RNA sequence: GCGUUGGAUUGUUCACCCACUAAUAGGGAACGUGAGCUGGGUUUAGACCGUCGUGAGACAGGUUAGUUUUACCCUACUGAU
RNA sequence: GUGGCCUAUCGAUCCUUUAGUCCCUCGGAAUUUGAGGCUAGAGGUGCCAGAAAAGUUACCACAGGGAUAACUGGCUUGUG
RNA sequence: AAGGUAGCCAAAUGCCUCGUCAUCUAAUUAGUGACGCGCAUGAAUGGAUUAACGAGAUUCCCACUGUCCCUAUCUACUAUCUAGCGAAACCACAGCCAAGGGAACGGGCUUGGCAGAAUCAGCGGGGAAAGAAGACCCUGUUGAGCUUGACUCUAGU
RNA sequence: GCCCUGAAAAUGGAUGGCGCUCAAGCGUGUUACCUAUACUCUACCGUCAGGGUUGAUAUGAUGCCCUGACGAGUAGGCAGGCGUGGAGGUCAGUGACGAAGCCUAGACCGUAAGGUCGGGUCGAACGGCCUCUAGUGCAGAUCUUGGUGGUAGUAGCAAAUA
RNA sequence: AAAUAUGUAAGAAGUCCUUGUUACUUAAUUGAACGUGGACAUUUGAAUGAAGAGCUUUUAGUGGGCCAUUUUUGGUAAGCAGAACUGGCGAUGCGGGAUGAACCGAACGUAGAGUUAAGGUGCCGGAAUACACGCUCAUCAGACACCACAAAAGGUGUUAG
RNA sequence: GUCGAAUUUGGGUAUAGGGGCGAAAGACUAAUCGAACCAUCUAGUAGCUGGUUCCUGCCGAAGUUUCCCUCAGGAUAGCAG
RNA sequence: GGAAUACUGCCAGCUGGGACUGAGGACUGCGACGUAAGUCAAGGAUGCUGGCAUAAUGGUUAUAUGCCGCCCGUCUUGAAACACGGACCAAGGAGUCUAACGUCUAUGCGAGUGUUUGGGUGUAAAACCCAUACGCGUAAUGAAAGUGAACGUAGGUUGGGGCCUCGCAAGAGGUGCACAAUCGACCGAUCCUGAUGUCUUCGGAUGGAUUUGAGUAAGAGCAUAGCUGUUGGGACCCGAAAG
RNA sequence: GAAAUUGUUGAAAGGGAAGGGCAUUUGAUCAGACA
């Protein structure tokens, strides 16, 4: 007998290979194993973990979001690297002459880049490019600005929104959420 | 039956529903009834259009007051201004609205 | 029925100390108390008004506000499985300074003291404080103290 | 029929399972109860060292 | 599908998933919305506060026909001129040469101002414009111009 | 080891008397023993009285009338091949 | 000094009513009555997180319960 | 409001109670006759008394008798055996005991006693035998019959 | 201290039984010996974790390989698989020279759900693999319908004169 | 006025020096709070360990318990009723206590070898009818925790004091 | 027990389900009566009893908190995947 | 006065007998012995020999012997129970479908998304093509009349993967997305302050407030499919006394 | 033309049930390699 410290038999928690049956994704998982194996460079490591990623966990990046991190000190000539979707966005009315690396483009987002004199490449167009990620800027797009999490954390005095169908007058604003009604919350 | 945090929920199945399900399963039938009907029609009726003319109206309400779409008919004073009577114009494929 | 209030089961816990009742010594007034120290609950049963509740007896916090006459300690009391942090405004008389961490602050200037005069003369400044060691060997000596035997009594009743 | 009325047998044990957890701690720690009167002069004096840097 | 469900795992299992000692019975607890306020209570006061009560005043025969105002803001402006007509007028800023942008012709009731519209005169016609929307156009060289 | 009874009253266990007798000791065995009996009592439905209740009805109060089923199987036992 | 030296002395939704703001609505357009909203209290649920509620069954019924009484048996032996 | 009159009684109505006295017997919690501060008798919610009648409820006497002391014998039909005919209840598996422990009373488990094919007629100790999802009791936010200035109504008037 | 008196219950009876008296009893001390699914070492199966390896010309990078640790389980959760009726594709699959079904203390594979073969009986259709779909797996429910036992050649087949 | 339990602290979010902001505060640039700039590295501030730490969503079953040691209430007591801490049974086999849900030992993939635990070694029954010093003779001896019982009071039985 | 009558009985006929009929027992109304039988509403509801169908692998509980005409049930927090 | 021996401990001292095991499969490592060549017990067994080649070993099956083994299912703190169902066998026999939803995952497109109400067409319930609308999303907040999201590199501070500069390295510096804590700014509600001007009661500029919102602050959604969970439906299957 | 259940024939065991687990004896029966 031995007196466990700890659950056994216990799976990391962590996916080692993507959910999707993509056959061009699983090739692109292939080519950076064996660079994340053959480089000790951590943009490799990187790469290939968010490769596993689900939906949600890839949150789309637009092109403004590009050209702000292009107006940082020294990241002017940069290469973006988006393992995700890239889509527009017309609020910006000028962009830069990047290079951006990333899985997809929407149509909108390819025009833009391309008519600013830019280039839209894969990412085994990058690796060859960049085998060891130089000279590389990575951008995630935010995970908390999904419609879900806003009813995460339900409870008193937490300040969330309740799961709700119809929205109006009648609709959960009586007893609870103001004090000429009982109480508030 | 309350538990957990899940949206509350207005399903009306409180009657006899059952009784009165009805599955459009006839909708790729009824599409070709109604072009055999257009066919037989069109070859019965005569070489007219099978359809009378309609007039230009503005749809009311502040929400689409923006868009002009087909009417009812011509009015009496709009078939008058054109050279024609009202007995007259239905019979040669011009829908007439007197109100 | 079972009665639950807020005083109850304080009988002995708010009581003064034996001869030492009557009005507060100045020097309880007169101490001065910042937001970042660190102070021990003690209640005074001799003033009503901003009395903690009999849990925080014995407790240590940090304040973290300063009112006219009282301030906010910072208390994690453990609910359930999880510690959640209470929030208390207390008189003056209640609270008093910790002891705890006064002693730290002069090992911490005593271990500048000793790192600043080696840092030219030697290496392994040696800072950290170690527990109890076992004993060195040692020579006892009987010059004048020679050993005494001892053995066991027998039973006697002396009552 | 009558049955047990209160007991914290095995409420301990659940309690270390997963529990006993000491509270993250933050800097910069939330100014709720704080004094009106300091916060409304820490926000002028917050925002004159902001101009001068 | 059938195949991929736990029922076909609970084969032979006694219970299927239910327990022995609780059981699966009709309605324990009662049907729909039942003892909401009796022993539903601490589930509806938390996950749905609001629920139990009336607040506002009546109206009766609402038409939701009165109240269409669909609402634009200033950095989506430029979205409803045609795209290859975008570049000449961003490029031609001037005057007697505006472009003239009809928003209730693209289904929007009032305009407000949210974003930053590039320095170029636009001439703007619209039902409806917040205060704000309004300076930032004029700002810009462009004109509000009211409509029904 | 060997015996420890016959009766009057009571459904009674209990109790109390009469009488004989060497003696009329106390108990257990699912408060032994109902497919062994009996059914007087208690404890279904009918009915009467007293007290209680506005009433329907109540009463560890009294009174009267009220279906006691099956062994051919296994074992045990008694006899028999 | 924001009631009683401290530790008890008390009450949701709906409805009614009062005070305040004299503000919002009655949806074809107005004025005046009336009604409806907004903010703060009162009228009470003592089974006190708050259904509006008399008995009887020896004529009885159903779902159950050895989670629970009227026999043995077991533990205990005050009492005998 | 009036305080049980005439009568009657340990009565089918008296708790205490096997009340007290007398009678009946060798012996009587029974029966009968008396007595009455009657727990809680009583006057058409009828009181008291009554000849005749009763498959009504009780006590005693005579006759009579196998009810009994105390059992014995006889007849018919069964049971029994043969030919023909031929079911049912019930059945987890089954069927020898003593003690132990055990859901506190074992056919099985533990330790001992023991233990020899196949069987027939009897027998009622056991199989906590069979016959019915206990009619008693409690529980259920399950009923029904009946009653009442319970709650809410209603035909009629 | 040991032993004895005090010390009475019901079927026959239990230091577990036999039996044991300088014990095979009681108190105490010293060694040898017996044996658990526990401990130590090794093999094998599985699980988890950390790693190696895409180079063409020989097939699985969900592949192959190296290292270490671990393994109880009701209610319950998840994962990988087995089997059945029907459907799309494929094997130009099997078959009157015998398909399906059934019987077989004959053989082989898999930890298992199961799969395969031989022999007998039989007579017209049926299967492997990749996917789709469900009225898809029984020992029980005083379960439903149908069939059949022990009881058992047993109870019994004796009113109404023959 | 203990014992056992119990709060906090043992550094980089730290210490030291100089001086910037404010409508707060002070008789007063006095103080308070937050900062700019400079110095001090991991024997950087006790021990041991760390199958990595932190965090989020969603849902199952359960919501009759019971037993043992210690603490403890009611009751004459109970295999009775009710609490406290911990370990167990329930959900769990295996060796031992003859037999037993809870006691003792020890927790479990399939095998081989070795060594042990608790308990035992006359026979049933694997293992010394081993060794050593004493005690006991019962006409109802005695024989191993939980555990399946025995007391007050007595004996010129025998032993030691 | 009764046996010349308030007698026994055939046939015809009348009364139908909250109704009938009753010299009155809640009796009888087609083996059914303290509210008949038949079909439908109806697969009526059940916090209650019973049952709930293949294998292997890994992880692995709770009978406790607060509220409820809550005490054989739910909600809620905890424990688990 | 001088030894021996007992007891305890150490040896990188030597040596005999017995049992179980042989995993791996070119080479690579670390050592030992030798001047050297090489050898070796050094990262897991080889060498020699005999009998038999078939029921001899082994498998299956029946039986015997030693030890062990109580009847399954079920409710329960506790079942072999003197607790309940089960005499036997075959076939049938119980979490399904639908409307609306939560989390998670896969797919298409993306500030958009949804062809299938309908129309066109057809090898005819299939496949193929399509206009206008509509739904959801892209703005919130108030009971309502209403109003409506940049002082600033879309803010400051602290922690941040990755990248950049230097360095042999360690480190130092720069930039820092997602995300976490905190201080501000912006929009609506509430309570105040009430400018220039006036249908003298209209208008609400400007500046605030331990107040409040399911907000803004370089968008993330829409559609389809699947497991699991929820509610209404006969609702996992069978069962009342009643009305 | 399955099972429950039954007849005949053959083999085997049986001192108050039968059935099962680990191991081997005995009887019966059977596959694999002869490189
Ligand atoms: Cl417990
Ligand atoms: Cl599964
Ligand atoms: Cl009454
Ligand atoms: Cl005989
Ligand atoms: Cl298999
Ligand atoms: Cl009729
Ligand atoms: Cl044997
Ligand atoms: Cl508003
Ligand atoms: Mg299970
Ligand atoms: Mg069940
Ligand atoms: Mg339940
Ligand atoms: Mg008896
Ligand atoms: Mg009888
Ligand atoms: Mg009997
Ligand atoms: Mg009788
Ligand atoms: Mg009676
Ligand atoms: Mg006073
Ligand atoms: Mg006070
Ligand atoms: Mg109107
Ligand atoms: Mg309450
Ligand atoms: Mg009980
Ligand atoms: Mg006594
Ligand atoms: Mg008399
Ligand atoms: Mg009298
Ligand atoms: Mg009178
Ligand atoms: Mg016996
Ligand atoms: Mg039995
Ligand atoms: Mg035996
Ligand atoms: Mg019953
Ligand atoms: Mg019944
Ligand atoms: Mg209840
Ligand atoms: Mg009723
Ligand atoms: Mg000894
Ligand atoms: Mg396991
Ligand atoms: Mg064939
Ligand atoms: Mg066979
Ligand atoms: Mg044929
Ligand atoms: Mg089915
Ligand atoms: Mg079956
Ligand atoms: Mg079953
Ligand atoms: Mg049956
Ligand atoms: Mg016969
Ligand atoms: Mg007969
Ligand atoms: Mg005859
Ligand atoms: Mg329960
Ligand atoms: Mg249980
Ligand atoms: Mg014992
Ligand atoms: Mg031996
Ligand atoms: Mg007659
Ligand atoms: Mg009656
Ligand atoms: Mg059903
Ligand atoms: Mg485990
Ligand atoms: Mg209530
Ligand atoms: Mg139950
Ligand atoms: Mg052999
Ligand atoms: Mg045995
Ligand atoms: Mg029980
Ligand atoms: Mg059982
Ligand atoms: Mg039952
Ligand atoms: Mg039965
Ligand atoms: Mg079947
Ligand atoms: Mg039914
Ligand atoms: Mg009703
Ligand atoms: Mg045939
Ligand atoms: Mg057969």
């Amino acid at each position: 007998g031995i007196d466990h410290t700890s659950k056994q038999h216990k799976r990391s928690g962590h996916r080692t290979a993507p959910k999707s049956d993509n056959v061009y994704l699983k090739l692109l998982v292939k080519l950076y194993t064996f660079l994340a194996r053959r480089t000790d460079a951590p943009f490799n490591k990187v790469v290939l973990k968010a490769l596993f990623l689900s939906k949600i966990n890839r949150p789309p990046v637009s092109v403004s979001r590009i050209a702000r991190a292009l107006k940082q000190e020294g990241a002017a000539n940069k290469t973006v690297v988006v393992v995700g979707t890239v889509t527009d966005d017309a609020r910006i009315f000028e962009f830069p002459k990047t290079t951006v690396a990333a899985l997809r483009f929407t149509a909108g987002a390819r025009a833009k880049i391309v008519k600013a004199g830019g280039e839209c490449i894969t990412l085994d167009q990058l690796a060859v490019r960049a085998p060891k990620g130089q000279n590389t800027l990575i951008l995630r797009g935010p995970r908390n600005s999904r419609e879900a999490v806003r009813h995460f954390g339900m409870g008193p005095h937490k300040g969330k929104a309740p799961r709700i169908l119809s929205t109006g007058r009648k609709f959960e604003r009586a007893r609870g959420r103001r004090r000429s009604k009982g109480f508030k919350v | 039956a309350i538990s957990k945090n899940l949206p509350i929920l207005k399903n009306h199945f409180r009657k006899h529903w059952q009784e009165r399900v009805k599955v459009h399963f006839d909708q790729a039938g009824k599409k070709v009834s109604r072009r055999n009907a257009r066919a037989t029609r069109a070859a019965k009726i005569a070489p007219r259009p099978l359809d009378l003319l309609r007039p230009v109206v503005r749809a009311p309400t502040v929400k689409y007051n923006r868009k002009v779409r087909a009417g009812r008919g011509f009015t009496l004073a709009e078939v008058k201004a054109a050279g024609l009577t009202a007995a007259y114009a239905r019979t040669i494929g011009i829908a007439v609205d007197h109100r | 029925g079972k009665s639950h209030g807020y005083r109850s089961r304080t009988r002995y816990m708010f009581q003064r100390d034996f001869r030492k009742h009557g009005a507060v010594h100045l020097s309880t007034y007169l101490k001065v108390y910042k937001v970042g120290d660190i102070v021990d609950i003690k209640a005074n049963g001799s003033i009503q008004k901003g009395m903690p509740h009999k849990f925080y007896q014995g407790k240590t916090g940090v304040v973290y506000n300063v009112t006219k006459s009282s301030v906010g300690v910072i208390i994690n009391k453990m609910v359930g499985n999880r510690y959640l942090e209470k929030r208390l405004n207390l008189r003056v008389e209640h609270i008093k300074h910790s002891k705890c961490r006064q002693e730290f602050l002069e090992r911490v200037k005593a271990n500048a003291a000793k790192r600043a005069e080696a840092k030219a003369q030697g290496v392994a400044v040696q800072l950290k404080r170690q527990p109890a060691q076992p004993r060195e060997s040692r020579i006892v000596s009987t010059e004048g103290n020679v050993p005494q035997t001892l053995a066991p009594v027998p039973y006697e009743t002396f009552i | 029929a009558k049955s047990k009325n209160h007991t914290a047998h095995n409420q301990t044990r659940k309690a270390h399972r997963n529990g006993i957890k000491k509270p993250k701690t933050y800097k910069y720690p939330s100014l709720k109860g704080v004094d009106p009167k300091f916060r409304r002069n820490h926000k002028h004096a917050l925002h004159g060292t902001a101009k001068a840097l | 599908p059938s195949r991929f469900t736990k029922t076909r795992k609970h084969r032979g299992h006694v219970s299927a998933g239910k327990g022995r000692i609780g059981k699966h019975r009709k309605h324990p607890g009662g049907r729909g919305m039942a003892g909401g306020q009796h022993h539903h209570r601490i589930n509806m006061d938390k996950y749905h506060p609001g629920y139990f009560g009336k607040v506002g005043m009546r109206y009766f025969h609402k038409q939701q026909a009165h109240f269409w105002k669909p609402v634009l803001n200033l950095d989506k402006l430029w979205t409803l001129i045609p795209e290859d007509k975008r570049d000449q007028y961003l490029k031609s800023a001037s005057k007697e040469t505006a472009p003239v942008i009809d928003t209730l012709a693209a289904g929007y009731g009032k305009i407000l101002g949210k974003g930053r519209i590039p320095n170029v005169p636009v001439i703007v016609k619209a039902r409806f414009v917040s205060k704000l929307a309004e300076e930032k156009i004029r700002a810009a060289g462009g004109v509000v111009e009211l409509i029904a």
